[PDB]
């Protein structure tokens, strides 16, 4: 008997007559990728196909699912929308996710601090798990590190249904010199808590291209740990204000 | 020209060539999102007929972004053989389709004829082709290139090894490489997308790839798929150069989004000529895909199929070793389901072969699209019958880091043994010497990475 | 046996083998309509794992309609080689899947092993197979039969000439025949569905087919696809007998719906041996398809994939020259879309080949289903790579009388020249003598029914 | 300069260098199958493909076309209804379309005649165009034919969203000795006006099979003409009542 979501199922070696079986364990240890599962002819083995299919059913569910509106409230965040109403419309209309709705603009002017040096924005994006799991490890050392021997920090807020070009509008309205977006990148098959940072110096909707952004991706416990990633993003924000550039316009 | 036809008693009127090109497309979610799609099936067929009545001249003289405004348009127009063009300029697109598909049209015939084409004309043919038209037409148009392997010989089928990791950990990269070679994957390239665009990190990844290559004397290429500028920097400072990669887009504004100038790609050719460990004359690697120009705000009212053809016209100028579309890599906003992803894959491959580039495909989908692994397996086999130059390989197709599903190592071995196709002849020689392959088929002791130890 | 498993901490319990067989299916429209489908994707995978862990003896000893109550169950059970069965009875379905797919398993290995299967076990293997599993699995299980042509040899690919007419007008039938032959279609059979089910109409349509066969000395066979009783009468009263046809269903209730008894098919074999103009030892022709038992009220709570496998166990008893599924012939109630029709096509063909019958496919759709002609061309090529013994052929695939769309004459010529496949060797020889084919390829003069005049 | 729906496009011969082109014309004339369009390599010629795709666009529209209910009122027919509400539900549920809803049973027991010798039912089924184009040519000489030299004729009515096994419930409710149903089959590519008749002697929901039905199919102007097909059905209904049998149970 086997749970396909178990650690034993993940550790399985399916190569049937190994050349060197002690090497096979060390190779399976080194990797999260589905190495060492063997074959039937040129086809996947049955257990490997079954665990693939199980992980896909679970990965499909991480797409649809949404953060509680009260989780954001109990985190002490402003919640604000894009132009998108719901999760079904989010997936088909990227253009609407790159724009704040009319009430979101007015809330940002009402309730957020004007002309910050560094603005931190959190969005669910395409993975709710990415921002739900990682938050308490990334965000408090991010807000401390920008303050502690640093400068004028913005008040952090949540955008529901955000895609990354929305941070150009956020930088324009708030007058922000640096805009940091932490956002859920699209879910992988066995893993859905991967976070990315997108950061841009002094953005403008008319002129800013994607290459002007710096990306820090794969933030999670299987990637770069969210604790030590916060120190990377603080260092990046410091450098961005120093040389007055982001992305491909940065040195070294 | 006519922008106008009657179908079942109703007049169907179009504004320009751009609108005809857009609406002649098979239904996809990207064209609807762009606002450019047909309103019904009747108007789609009307657009197809209007397109097929237009001449090569009509569509050549109306590129979707103007000559003076776009450096990609200039590159595509200036690369035309005008003698080849003057032979075919008064052909209808109907006649050009029937010429391509004809059994009396040889590989040598198309070799001159394709030099008279522009990307918009290449797109125009694809739009009035059925799925079997796209597959058969592409198959009778082989494109052969050479690095340390030869790719695209009829009767062969290649694969990129894609050993990606969340941390660029060199033991996890190596473990996936040993797995891939044991299934006979890697004759196209061993190609890592890195987490950090960084010379120290790029060189360490490249040292790991070429560690395996030099140990077992493998005839293949290494690549690290960072931005082209950081690749060039790393290779200049003395990291092993194999293939040099760039993602490309079919407009100048799309290239600006990617941070790419044309002179970077010129520099990549010159750096390859000075530095790279490549026996043959082809050393560049591009990736393309439908939706990218639309994402960049850089499609200029044009559909994503016409834009994707312009990628291939751009790519052709630099005579790369390999190009692949990345067909379902982005998600459902541009291609929604199985049917759309298959159709786009067949379109992109046909258009690449017609443009005369070494065209493969990442047969792939995302977890937020209406799609599963059976679609990858449907599409990889259809494209293999079309003479697709290469696909990807990962352990069961699971990218742990780019967060999508491509084809397995298993899948290349399946395709080869199903269709009696071989690897690259140089790489097949190596597989036979390693005891991994006999007569095209995986031996008993294949599929096992512990063989290398 | 276990009828339960744990997936992600959740216990998944199933009532019987029948429910596990039902819910392990890939999603299709008819399983939901039967009320037998999985409630979620997780339960589908849980049903798949429970099925894979179930043994051959588990599924053999639980057929979906009981031995006492069903003559088709009895026929399937009584045909089992018990020595073959006793070798494999303690194998899991997982192990049987991996046995079928293995390159160390030969055609002769499967030749004996398949005799210990029943249809439900055949279905159970297909349910835990991916699309590429179904294609590669079927390809390594060729089935060869012989009438006046040999069908099913690896490297060959055959086609039914289907020259149907609204009035059974003999000029319209002959016109479509001359068209099909000029594309090299008709080595499987020249097979008419008649509009009227009576002897003198049957005989006149048979005279028209065999008028063409005798004039040009074509190695093939004719068929008129009325009810088997009317065919027998016509042939007894002296019409030319070629193949004898019957639509079948996978239960006794389903046969009673069709108005067929098993003794009619026994009579068909005996009438063939006395009367029919057939050089080889096979002369029967069956058609099948998913949904037919459901329509008849005769599935008894079983899914349509299990029920369709039972068709093949039934067909196998009578050792027919050809069988095809008619995959999208009925409509969207049972298979809704492109991907459902493809998946069913691959399932049906794999299950046929595993049951040891000469399995082809009518790659087809209806106009009230969510499908088009690009689906037909997708599916025909995939199935051709799986070594599908034959498809249909009609002028552009338009049936003017059965009101659906199948594959074109063009499509067989396309598949043959794409995949380097030949006709039946006897029929290929005829095509070369007519100047229609050279080296597997249509000549200049081919595709032109005027050649026969 | 071509309409793809025109007669010229229908008659087009596309064979490139024909052996005998006058034969091709007569072959094209002999059939409504799409012969003689030639090829490009092994593939269809462009115009043949275009005319295919044009016809398919028209064909898809015909499947979800419906009668006006006020057309049904103007024919003098009772409209009665299945369990199905919409055309989208009809295409996905066969099982609801072959039994009547709860107000349909009470309508038939109040308004229609009891125990007829012959009972005629009309349904749209899968094609509305099949019973709209053909009605004036089918129904008058059929309903006259069963009365004029015959016996007891039933009152005809319309079933919306009907599939053919609904006529077993109609035969049980009305006590009908012969139940004829004229119904739209699947639309073809080039044509959507093909009518079928399905007919039982004395049907019963528990007992009767599909083989107990006689079918006569392809009733339109390009098959058997609806006038002379009405003479076929009356002769068939006479032969049903004589030998007390239908379908496979009928002689010769
Ligand atoms: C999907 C994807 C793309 C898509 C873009 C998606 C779209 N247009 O809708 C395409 C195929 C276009 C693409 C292209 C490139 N990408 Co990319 N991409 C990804 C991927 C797999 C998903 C990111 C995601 O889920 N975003 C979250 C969603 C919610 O945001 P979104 O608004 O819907 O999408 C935006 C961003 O994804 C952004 N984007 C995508 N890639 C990149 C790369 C950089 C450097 C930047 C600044 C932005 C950016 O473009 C979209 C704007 O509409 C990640 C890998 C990962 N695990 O994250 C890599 C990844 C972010 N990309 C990478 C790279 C290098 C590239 C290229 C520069 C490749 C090249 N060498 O030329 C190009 C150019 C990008 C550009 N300047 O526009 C690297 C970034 C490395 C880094 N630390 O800077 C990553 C991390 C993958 C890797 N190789 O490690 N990519
Ligand atoms: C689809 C179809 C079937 C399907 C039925 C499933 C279904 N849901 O319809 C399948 C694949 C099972 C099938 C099987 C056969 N069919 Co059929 N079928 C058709 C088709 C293409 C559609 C008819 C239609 O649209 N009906 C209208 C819709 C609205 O009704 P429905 O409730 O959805 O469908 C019912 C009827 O179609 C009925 N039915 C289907 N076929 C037949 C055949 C006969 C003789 C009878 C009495 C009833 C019948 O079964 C369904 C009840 O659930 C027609 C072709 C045409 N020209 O229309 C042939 C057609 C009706 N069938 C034909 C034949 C001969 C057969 C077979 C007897 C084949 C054989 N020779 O062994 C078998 C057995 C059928 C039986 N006796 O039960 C002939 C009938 C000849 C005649 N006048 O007697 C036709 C006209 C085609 C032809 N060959 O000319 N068929």
């Amino acid at each position: 008997a086997l749970d396909l979501g178990s650690a034993e199922a993940k550790a399985w070696i399916g190569v049937e007559n190994p050349h060197r079986a002690d090497v096979l364990t060390e190779l399976r240890r080194s990797t999260v990728a589905r190495v060492c599962t063997g074959r039937a002819g040129p086809r996947p083995r049955t257990q490997a196909l079954l665990r693939f299919l199980a992980d896909h059913s679970r990965s499909k569910d991480t797409v649809l699912k949404e953060v509680p509106e009260e989780w954001v409230k109990a985190q002490g965040l402003l919640e604000v929308r894009s132009e998108i109403s719901d999760k079904n419309l989010y997936l088909t209309r990227p253009d609407m996710g790159r724009r704040l709705c009319a009430e979101a603009v007015e809330a940002l002017k009402a309730q957020c601090v004007a002309n910050p040096d560094v603005q931190v924005v959190i969005s669910d994006g395409l993975s709710t798990d990415a921002i739900t799991v990682n938050y308490e490890e990334i965000l408090p050392p991010l807000m401390a590190g920008l303050k502690q021997a640093g400068l004028k920090v913005g008040t952090p807020f949540f955008v529901r249904y955000g895609r990354v070009k929305i941070e150009d509008q956020i930088g324009e309205i708030l007058g922000a010199k640096v805009v940091i977006l932490l956002v859920g990148e699209r879910p992988g098959l066995g893993q859905s808590e991967s976070l990315s940072c997108y950061a841009v110096y002094s953005p403008r909707m008319a002129t800013t291209v994607e290459a002007d952004r710096t990306c820090i991706s794969n933030i999670h416990q299987g990637g770069t740990p969210p604790v030590e990633a916060a120190a990377v993003i603080v260092d990046l924000a410091k450098r961005m204000l120093e040389q007055k550039a982001s992305g491909i316009n940065m040195t070294r | 020209m006519k922008l106008k036809t009657t179908l079942f008693g109703n007049v169907y009127q179009f504004k320009d060539v751009k609108e005809v090109l857009a609406k002649a497309n098979e239904l996809r979610s990207g064209d609807v999102l762009a606002g450019v799609a047909a309103a019904s099936s009747q108007e789609r067929v009307a657009a197809k007929q209007v397109l097929s009545e237009m001449t090569v001249a009509d569509i050549r003289n109306n590129p979707v972004i103007a000559y003076e405004d776009d450096c990609v348009t200039r590159l595509i127009q200036d690369d035309v053989n005008e003698t080849a063009y003057n032979q075919i300029k008064n052909w209808s697109i109907s006649e050009l389709r029937e010429y391509v598909l004809s059994d009396e049209t040889s590989v040598d015939d198309i070799a001159f004829t394709r030099k008279g084409l522009t990307s918009e004309v290449v797109a125009a043919v694809a739009k009035i082709c059925s799925n079997a038209d796209l597959i058969y037409g592409a198959k009778k148009m082989p494109v052969i290139k050479k690095a340390n392997t030869t790719i695209g010989i009829p009767g062969t089928f290649s694969a990129r090894l894609q050993p990606n990791d969340t941390r660029d950990d060199v033991q996890s990269i190596a473990a996936q490489i040993y797995e891939g070679l044991s299934f006979g994957v890697g004759d196209a390239v061993i190609g890592v997308n890195p987490v950090t665009d960084d010379v120290e990190n790029l060189s360490r990844v490249l040292d790991t790839i070429y560690g395996v290559i030099d140990k077992f004397n493998i005839p293949t290429q290494g690549c690290v798929l960072a931005h082209v500028t950081t690749q060039i920097e790393a290779i200049r400072r003395g990291a092993p150069g194999g293939l040099i990669f760039q993602s490309i887009c079919g407009s100048e504004k799309g290239l600006k989004e990617f941070g790419v100038e044309l002179a970077m790609l010129d520099e990549a050719r010159a750096v390859g000529a000075e530095f790279n460990r490549i026996a043959g004359e082809n050393c560049l690697y591009f990736e393309t895909g439908q939706g990218s120009a639309l994402s960049a705000g850089a499609n200029f009212g044009a559909d994503q199929v016409t834009m994707e053809a312009r990628n291939y016209g751009l790519a052709r100028h630099y005579d790369p070793f390999i190009v692949n579309t990345v067909v379902g890599f982005i998600g459902p906003e541009y291609l929604y389901n199985d049917r759309q992803i298959i159709r786009a894959g067949l379109e992109d491959h046909f258009m690449g072969k017609l443009s005369g580039i070494s065209m493969g495909c990442d047969c792939c989908y995302t977890n937020h699209a209406d799609a599963d692994q059976n679609l990858n397996e449907n599409l990889m086999i259809l494209l293999a019958t079309a003479g697709c130059n290469y696909i990807m390989g990962m352990p069961l197709g699971d990218d742990i880091m780019l967060n999508y599903q491509t084809t397995a190592f298993h899948d290349t071995a399946t395709v080869r043994q199903l269709l009696n196709l071989r690897p690259s002849p140089e790489f097949e020689r190596w597989l036979e010497s390693m005891g991994i392959m006999a007569n095209g088929r995986l031996t008993k002791r294949a599929g096992d990475p512990s063989l290398f130890f």
